[PDB]
């Protein structure tokens, strides 16, 4: 119990990348958006 | 969705099993009375357990 016993997949890994890239493409289509409100 | 979908299939794929009793001092050893079911063990005769 002193050492022996004592001793020192998940969603993490899929949401990083995902994230990061829905994000960027927000920020690209909201410019996208205002571009198209100059439009009309 | 797909992903908890996923998430959900790899949880039963990576499949752990606990236990009942995990030791010789549990608290189970000490009355059968501290949980709804008695449960029951016993040794063999004269041995030397
Ligand atoms: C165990 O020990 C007792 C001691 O009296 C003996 O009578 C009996 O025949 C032995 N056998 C059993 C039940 O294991």
């Amino acid at each position: 119990k002193t050492w022996v016993r004592y001793q020192e997949t998940l969603t993490f890994e899929n949401m990083a990348g995902v994230f990061m890239l829905v994000a960027g493409g927000i920020v690209a289509g909201i410019f996208l958006i205002f571009i198209e409100i100059a439009y009309k | 969705l797909a992903s908890y979908t996923a998430n959900l299939a790899a949880f039963m794929i990576q499949e752990e099993f606990v236990d009942q009793v995990t030791g010789l001092s549990d608290k189970k050893f000490q009355r059968p009375h501290d949980y709804s079911p008695p449960f029951r063990f016993g040794t063999v005769p004269n041995g030397s357990t």
